[PDB]
């Protein structure tokens, strides 16, 4: 039973004598020890794991997006701006190690992790009938279209 | 179902080395096994009287006793045991031990012998 | 009114007499008229 | 109106009516479907469904053929046949009661029988001897996840439970008791009640433990050895002697 | 409907009407489908029953 | 030397009930569905008589 | 009076399909039913073995009867043979025998029991689908 | 042998012709617990539910009841209530263990009452002797709340305690206030002085658990 | 059907045409014959009553195209009533008077019932329909516990 | 394994409680000793069970330390048990939920 009055929210296996578990308002733990504490002005519904293991994405649809170092607890963690109109899917870590790619609604915001917090690979353009995703490398997607019934690869 | 068994039934999955590693696991935990004065059943050789209420327990009579393991043995490789007993009447714990200097025993606050 | 009584066959497997379980039943005499027992009419050595 | 309110009502579907024990014991026995060789489990489990029987209650396979008994899986809200159910699924109305009130001595609105003695837990499907439309309500601490309520607020919640599913005579919380009498006009309906509250959660979705009721144990819903205080026993007294005079006039 | 097992008219259906006291009507319907003429003291609506 | 009177062998008298019917099967079905069906009765009875272990 | 109607094997099939995991208030009765039934297993074996088919036989068919609550199931038919035609078919099954011994240097004898007792004895619907079962023991005839 | 099922005419239909099968040692009398043939009818050939015998023919008897009905022989009323009428004029009392229950059952004294229904002398006698006898809005001021209801209803959520005597309705609607209101036990909304030290009282009791 | 053991010749002429409406079944009955977990008595009896209906449907296509509508050889059909395709029994109470529309044999086995009848079934709906109209009541029955059967009589 | 205890504890019995305890979640919380340092017990089912135990082992204590011979010095100790078994008690009723 975790400790936590909040909702789990994230949990990863693969990190290998502990998991990692996150709450929805940021509260990460290994299972143990807590490396954050639960903020009172977040709620987060997913995260997801740099390859590295220390970066640490938690968000939620509205546009929040928050980067932690498991390594250090004493460290900030990193907002990154999404625009909260575009619904945010998913959040994976590229292949590259330095591109956190952000699948929204109806675009996509590639971050450069390299530079400056905010700083894009490449700027968003936007290419509710299309549901698409993009593979591991950040480099490849393919996107389903129910009006034609095909599949398009970009 | 019958008292000369030959093989009792094990699940189709039973490594047996994890079960024992399992049950090993779950032997600290466990409340018997992991404690002393496990029971036994044995008559009275000394044929003694219980301090209390002066109840004359004579020789050979059967009780269901505690066994437990006195740390300090007997010389080196031979342990000693004290054997726990209530007397019937009042329940005062007697007890005795085995020291096997004289192929005997010894009495343990419990009764003397006579 | 006139009712007609029947006897369905119950299924062969099931038990014949589902009612019946080994009970043990004490019953009361029910002698309600009194038996008349009648008759007629040295304690040391006895 | 659950006539001309639906037909349908397809409570929960035959995918996921139920799973069929608990893990108590170690081995599964396959005559009596009870876990065996072993029993640490306070067993009680809150119910997954329930009536909500505005939406649910409609017009059966039964209503059109002219079945008596009421369904009990529908007051319990499980009731995976729906429309195509033989047992009806409505809160019992006055005038079904009348039409089943004959056979109503021997055998609950369930149509199944009632015993000549009580259970010793007054647990279940009460006695044809003692008629009685009136529910002990328990469990209420559990059935509420130990929530800090107030005893009116709960007294609240249970007339509102209980009031949807049949015609209420009266009802009273105990703050001393911990528990909740609940008395029905008809006894038919008060068993209907007892089916559908049976291991029932109070609570509400705009509480804050409403993603965690199942995780408790439900209300215990029996029925009710009557009350001592005198008050109680002369009304009850007084209507016995209603009953009598009625029963007279009828016969003469 | 009257019933012919119930023998009681009994609420089949019912639906509201989207717009004074309509204080008399008149039903009509012929294969075309039903209709009914709702009347005030000196107006009347055509209102259609359909599926 | 055999009985005179019983002509009512035992599925004769089955027969004559509601509770069977009869089909034709494959003889390796049947005794398939008999390994089963006896198997069941023997784990059903002990599961009754209480001793599950 | 009127002969049984002859159902289809589908039927019995399912039913012994859902005595399976049987363990709700359903099927209380059928419970019952198996216990009862117990009764007349040993004779429901003596019928299915006196079936038995013979090795110049790849598959027999076979009459059933079964309790419609799927406790019990007998082969109904009483196997009659033209007793010289039987004798003569063992004699001809006898000489294939002799024959496949002069043949083969090692003949692989089953190892018994032939299923293991973790691994429940599959259901007949495993292989029905199969292919046509292999050529049975009858000697190459003139 | 057996003796013959005591069914009474309500309990077994309207109709000339009924067909039932007998079950001998069916069931266990509910009463009793005790072997006893089940009779089962079904009124009417397609009229849905079986009707079957719940009682031994012998506890049937001692009660002088219908053995499907549990209602007297005689007037079709509850056990309770018949015997009641007669002692208000002593009442059977029901042995509920084990063994004892079936000693009762066995011992065919008709239990209590039973003999004056049996008898047309007796139980006639009774009745004449019975018949010679008998010749928002809060609420404030016991009776039952189906009947408030009802009272409302007729006058067109509703809580009330009794220890509190103090009924707090609310129809959630103006509308269907505003109508109650015209169209008509002191009722206000969201011997004057003698009520309302009553209600203060029974306020009181309330409020001190 | 049983399995082919080299008894009977592999099929007769027009065997090739009707297999695939027929092997279509083969599924349905595959389907049918499993562990659906029916958790209630009355789901339970409904997959029997459907094994049941099936096959009914395959006797009765396999009927017409050999009576009614005569496009198959008599010795196709013969090699099938031989195998377990067709019911040989059902088929014959077809071919006879008032049992064309016929669900099940068992539903006409006069012995096998309570009240020493036929099922309910072989009632015609306008019968039943009649006595309920004079009662009171509405349709009494919908289907039979042996074979779902709404109306199994040949009007 | 004479006299049950042993039977209880043999090594197949244990593994079967084990296979139990991961798939369905029976323990026998009789069987286990009961925890002394509260708080390394995140989860509340577990806590109530532990708690309910230790009342039952209070009751115990009651039943017996009434009996008869009252001056013998067993029932002295055990009534030291019993205040133990109530501190416990009281423990186990910690303020976390
Ligand atoms: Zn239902
Ligand atoms: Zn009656
Ligand atoms: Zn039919
Ligand atoms: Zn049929
Ligand atoms: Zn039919």
């Amino acid at each position: 039973e975790v400790d936590s009055a909040n909702e789990i929210i994230y949990m990863y296996g693969h990190n290998t004598e502990y998991f990692i578990w996150a709450d929805n308002r940021g509260t990460i733990g290994f299972q143990q020890y807590i490396v954050h504490s639960a903020k009172s002005d977040v709620e987060y519904s997913s995260g997801v794991l740099h390859k590295d293991s220390l970066l640490l994405a938690l968000y939620s649809p509205d546009g929040i997006l928050d980067v932690y170092n498991l390594s250090s607890p004493d460290q900030a963690s990193s907002r990154f701006p999404v625009d909260e109109e575009a619904k945010i899917k998913e959040v994976k870590f590229a292949d590259n190690g330095y591109w956190m790619v952000v699948e929204c609604d109806q675009t996509v915001v590639c971050f450069d992790l390299r530079k400056d917090v905010g700083t894009l690979a490449y700027p968003t353009y936007t290419i509710g009938t299309v549901t698409y995703d993009i593979d591991d490398s950040g480099k490849n997607m393919i996107a389903y279209s129910n009006e034609s019934n095909s599949l398009t690869i970009y | 179902s019958e008292r000369k068994a030959i093989n009792k039934y094990y699940p189709p999955d039973y490594n047996p080395l994890e079960a024992e590693k399992l049950s090993r696991k779950m032997a600290k935990k466990l409340k018997t096994m992991n404690k002393s004065h496990a029971s036994i059943r044995l008559m009275t050789p000394f044929s003694m009287r219980c301090l209390e209420c002066n109840e004359y327990i004579p020789k050979s009579r059967k009780f269901n006793g505690k066994k437990e393991l006195l740390k300090e043995k007997y010389l080196d490789s031979i342990k000693i045991y004290r054997l726990t007993i209530s007397c019937p009447r009042c329940a005062n714990s007697i007890a005795f031990r085995t020291d096997p200097g004289n192929s005997d025993y010894v009495m343990e606050v419990g009764g003397v012998r006579n | 009114h006139h009712i007609e009584v029947v006897s369905k066959q119950m299924d062969p497997l099931l038990p014949r007499f589902v009612g019946k379980k080994a009970r043990k039943v004490v019953a009361p005499t029910e002698n309600d008229e009194v038996v008349p027992v009648l008759h007629m009419d040295d304690p040391n050595e006895w | 109106s659950w006539r001309d309110k639906s037909a349908k009502v397809q409570v929960k579907e035959s995918e996921l009516p139920s799973s069929i024990p608990a893990q108590t014991g170690l081995t599964f026995n396959i005559w009596y479907n009870k876990w065996s060789q072993g029993f640490a489990g306070n067993t009680r489990f809150v119910s997954p469904f329930a009536l909500q029987p505005q939406l649910h209650s409609g017009k059966t396979r039964g209503d059109n053929d002219g079945q008596l008994f009421f369904c009990l899986f529908f007051a319990k809200g499980m009731c995976c046949l729906g429309p195509k159910c033989e047992y009806l699924h409505h809160i019992p109305d006055e005038e079904d009661i009348g039409k089943l009130a004959l056979r109503t001595e021997v055998l609950d609105c369930f149509g199944r029988e009632k015993f000549a003695d009580y259970r010793e837990d007054m647990g279940g499907i009460g006695s044809f001897r003692k008629k009685n439309k009136t529910l002990y309500v328990g469990g209420i601490d559990g059935a509420l996840n130990s929530k800090h309520l107030k005893p009116a607020q709960i007294e609240s919640r249970i007339r509102f439970v209980f009031s949807r599913l049949g015609d209420i005579d009266r009802i009273r919380y105990v703050e001393s008791k911990n528990c909740g009498f609940v008395k029905f006009k008809y006894q038919a309906n008060a068993e209907f009640a007892k089916e559908a509250m049976s291991n029932q959660t109070l609570l509400l979705p705009s509480d804050k433990e409403w993603d965690d009721r199942r995780e408790g144990t439900g209300l215990l819903v029996k029925w009710a050895n009557e009350d001592p205080d005198p008050a109680a026993q002369k009304r009850l007294q007084e209507e016995l002697k209603l009953e009598s005079l009625n029963m007279m006039v009828h016969l003469i | 409907k009257f019933d012919k097992k119930t023998k009681n008219w009994t609420k089949d259906e019912e639906s509201a009407l989207c717009l004074a006291d309509f204080t008399d009507m008149d039903v009509v319907c012929g294969d075309g489908g039903i209709a009914a003429i709702l009347k005030t003291n000196d107006s009347f609506n055509i209102v259609a029953l359909t599926p | 030397l055999p009985t005179n009177h019983n002509k009512t062998k035992l599925l004769k008298s089955l027969k004559n009930t509601k509770y069977f019917q009869q089909t034709t099967i494959d003889w390796v079905e049947a005794g398939l569905q008999l390994c089963r069906q006896g198997h069941n009765m023997l784990n059903l009875l002990i599961h009754r008589k209480g001793l599950t272990y | 009076y009127t002969p049984k109607a002859e159902m289809p094997p589908e039927h019995l099939r399912k039913i012994i399909n859902t005595h399976s995991d049987m363990a709700s208030k359903m099927y209380n009765t059928d419970k019952k039913a198996f216990l009862g039934a117990l009764k007349y297993l040993p004779h429901a074996i003596l019928k299915l073995l006196e079936n038995m088919p013979h090795p110049w036989e790849q598959a027999k068919e076979v009459k059933v009867l079964y309790h419609t609550s799927g406790a019990i199931t007998f082969v109904n038919e009483t196997p009659r043979v033209i007793e010289p035609v039987y004798t003569a078919q063992w004699s001809a099954t006898w000489i294939a025998m002799r024959r496949e011994k002069r043949d083969r240097t090692h003949f692989k004898r089953m190892r018994f029991p032939p299923f293991d007792d973790d691994e429940p004895p599959l259901s007949y619907e495993q292989h029905i689908e199969n292919i046509e079962p292999l050529d049975p023991i009858n000697l190459p005839l003139d | 042998n057996e003796p013959p099922p005591n069914i009474c005419e309500q309990c077994l239909g309207d109709e000339a012709n009924i067909r039932m099968t007998k079950i001998p040692q069916g069931s266990e009398c509910k009463i009793c617990t005790l072997p006893f043939t089940l009779y089962h009818f079904k009124t009417s050939k397609r009229s849905n539910n079986i009707i079957k015998t719940l009682i031994c023919v012998r506890c049937a008897t001692q009660r002088n009841i219908c053995q499907c009905c549990m209602l007297d022989s005689r007037w079709h009323i509850p056990i309770q209530l018949r015997d009641h009428l007669i002692s208000l004029v002593v009442m059977t009392e029901e042995a509920k263990n084990d063994m004892m229950k079936r000693f009762l059952s066995l011992k065919n004294v008709k239990l209590g009452g039973a003999q004056i229904t049996s008898d047309p002398s007796e139980a006639d006698n009774i009745v004449d002797k019975l018949k010679n006898i008998l010749l928002s809005f809060f609420l404030y001021n016991s009776i039952p709340e189906w009947k408030i209801t009802d009272t409302v209803s007729q006058l067109l959520s509703l809580i009330v305690n009794h220890k509190a005597k103090c009924g707090g309705l609310r129809f959630q609607s103006s509308e269907l206030g505003e109508r109650f209101v015209s169209k008509i036990f002191i009722i206000p909304w969201s011997t004057a002085e003698n009520i309302k030290l009553s209600l203060s009282l029974n306020k009181l009791i309330q409020l001190e658990l | 059907p049983r399995i082919k053991t080299r008894r009977s010749k592999p099929a007769p002429d027009g065997f090739e045409k009707i297999k695939p409406t027929l092997t279509d079944f083969e599924i349905q009955l595959r389907d049918a014959q499993k562990d659906k977990s029916s958790k209630l008595a009355a789901k339970s009896n409904e997959q029997l009553w459907e094994i049941m209906q099936l096959h009914h449907q395959r006797s009765r296509y396999i009927y017409t195209l050999y009576y009614k509508r005569k496009a198959i050889s008599k010795d196709l059909y013969d090699w099938l009533i031989k195998e377990k395709y067709a019911d040989k029994l059902l088929i014959a109470k077809w071919r006879k008077t008032g049992y064309e529309k016929l669900c099940c044999l068992r539903c006409i086995q006069k012995n096998e019932t309570n009240n020493g009848s036929t099922c309910i079934c072989r009632v015609p709906r306008a019968q039943l329909e009649e006595e309920a109209r004079k009662k009171g009541t509405q349709v009494s029955f919908h289907q039979c516990v042996h074979c779902g059967c709404r109306g199994c009589a040949s009007t | 394994m004479s006299r049950n205890v042993d039977k209880a504890n043999s090594v197949l019995v244990r593994f079967q409680e084990q296979q139990a305890e991961s798939a369905g979640g029976y323990k026998d919380y009789s069987r286990y000793q009961r925890p002394r340092n509260v708080s390394k017990v995140k989860s509340i089912k577990e806590a109530n069970e532990w708690k309910r135990q230790v009342s039952k082992e209070i009751k115990q204590k009651s039943t017996r330390i009434y009996d008869p011979s009252l001056n013998e010095m067993q029932i002295a100790e055990l009534n030291d048990e019993l205040n133990n078994l109530f501190k416990e008690w009281k423990r186990w009723q910690w303020h976390i939920d």
